[PDB]
């Protein structure tokens, strides 16, 4: 969990630095949060938190 | 706000179809107008010869 | 004898000078004050080489260098104004802030100078533009400190009880898209000549 | 009459124009917009999430 | 686990309170510009004090 | 609309404010622009309640409050300036300039010559009434931040190469020279009664 | 335009019918009934409440 929980905040942290882009669309962030958090759900960690 | 936004964009859609189904017709009657400019003066010569 | 200005005249217009800005829906008489001659303020502050603003619907008067020959190299020379120059960390706070305060201004039109904030959501901003120094309460210092000279600049009132502020309405003149625009190709060149 | 029923569900972006002929191209532009976010798209996924 | 959750909330704060951008015009423009000068900033070194 | 003031005035009543100042011995420009237009700086000044005095001998001008003699109240306050109480080393510290520049004025008359003092006759007399802080260089350290607070004040200028520093002839148009005298009768009773 | 102006505020009466000309009568009916027994009435039991 030591990691399982710092693998979860890059994820955050990417996500807002990412969301600032100007070619972001609403369209865009939607997707992209869902893509973010079901591919860290994906890792291995992701499977052992799930 | 997705909800909304599909209930925008089902709204929408409808007005670009009737808007289309509009544009045409304004297209098919400038040209037929246009028929009037043309037909005395067609007239006309066909008179003359 | 001697002529001698309206003595409310030379109040309002002494306190505007000492505040370099003024609110209706804080001193509202005052303000009415200056809209009944503002010709005659306008023309107090000409010998100073200093000038007037007005924004009706947001009820706001802030001072403005005058520039008809003052030297293009920048106002910030002006011997009378005494605030220093702002700084870009400055200049990211004043952006985020502006952006809430457009958000806010969303909700409501203009409305009041209501553009109520809470501190826990600038921190998020900031860590990432300036970095996470890993201890939560060394950001909520440094946050705190930008805010203070923020307040030193007259945009952003001081925190309160409930860890909240207000955006001073003088920040849409400061974040004027004009503004915006001159200092995004200023920050562009920067980062052209930065490679 | 269609146009009148989109502005029914508008929400701080076809208020600033008017609701007739002459201003169809911006809602041809809101639609586009909404058309290329395809928001609506989401919903099911984003329930679920 | 709480922090894994404090994070993703966290990230739902900012889609939220960007998702919110039906604006008016001069809102619109304003925000054109406020977003392109942040994408301009991240480039930049802020760990260093002289810049 | 209206005529542009004068740039030169401009520039010497925006020069003056920065320091309430000007002197012939230093800028005799906007001394001279001063001297010779003082109705138009005081029509000027008028609207913020501010007005200048003049001694052509000392060949010093500086800035007052224009406020009528107890208008209303005894003691005055005003929005642009700020009423600082120094102090008891700088109290003390300009208490000594002040009877050394009138004692140097005996000497050689009015506005003669602008008063002057090294540090080696300077740290002996702060030591007669503050004692060791410490340290020589903590003398020396505690001397030159309260000479450089003081210029910043405008009382006196900052020691050249030879450590010598000038008063300024400002000293001679201070608020309450009563109460400093009451703190030096306070200080040459303390020196006796503790030795 | 009016029309479906009105349709937005309805509260159950004008939704049943439609918002063209052949529509006109509906309209009629629930304005004279509202100007001469609703408004009266029920500003008369607020009154009276």
């Amino acid at each position: 969990f030591r990691r399982v929980e710092d693998s979860w905040r890059e994820a955050d942290r990417a996500l807002r630095q990412s969301i600032i882009g100007e070619q972001y669309h609403r369209g865009d962030i939607v997707e992209r949060l869902l893509n973010d958090q079901d591919a860290l759900l994906n890792t291995p960690e992701g499977r052992v938190f799930d | 706000e997705l909800e909304t936004a599909r209930k925008q964009q089902q709204s929408l859609q409808p007005v670009a179809l009737s808007w289309e189904k509009y544009q045409k017709q304004e297209r098919q009657l400038a040209d037929w107008l246009t028929l009037e400019s043309l037909l005395p003066l067609w007239f006309a010569q066909q008179a003359s010869h | 004898s001697e002529t001698r200005t309206l003595q409310k005249i030379r109040e309002a217009t002494q306190e505007l000078l000492k505040y370099g800005l003024l609110e209706e829906a804080s001193k509202p008489n005052l303000y009415r004050i200056v809209l009944s001659h503002p010709e005659e303020v306008t023309r107090i502050l000409e010998p100073l080489d200093l000038d007037i603003g007005i924004d009706e619907i947001r009820g706001l008067l802030y001072v403005k260098v005058r520039l008809d020959e003052t030297p293009a190299q920048d106002e910030w020379a002006h011997p009378l104004v005494r605030r220093q120059r702002l700084n870009l960390e400055q200049s990211l706070l004043v952006a985020i802030l502006r952006q809430h305060f457009v958000a806010w201004e969303q909700e409501s039109g203009t409305g009041a100078s209501q553009a109520q904030i809470a501190i826990d959501d600038l921190l998020p901003q900031l860590q990432i533009y300036l970095g996470d120094p890993g201890s939560e309460s060394k950001e909520r210092t440094r946050l705190l400190t930008l805010l203070d000279q923020l307040k030193g600049h007259g945009l952003v009132t001081s925190p309160d009880a409930h860890e909240r502020i207000v955006i001073r309405p003088i920040i849409a003149h400061l974040a004027d898209p004009i503004n915006l625009q001159a200092l995004l190709a200023w920050l562009r060149e920067q980062i052209a000549q930065q490679t | 009459k269609r146009m009148s029923e989109a502005k029914r569900v508008d929400t701080g972006a076809l208020v600033e124009a008017g609701a007739d002929l002459d201003d169809i191209p911006v809602y041809l532009q809101r639609l586009q917009e909404l058309t290329e976010e395809a928001l609506p798209e989401k919903l099911n996924r984003f329930l679920d999430y | 686990s709480q922090t894994v959750l404090q994070a993703r909330a966290r990230s739902e704060r900012d889609v939220r309170g960007f998702m919110k951008t039906g604006l008016a015009a001069e809102h619109h423009r304003v925000g054109h510009l406020l977003n392109e000068f942040l994408n301009l900033a991240l480039k930049l070194d802020w760990q260093r004090q002289m810049i």
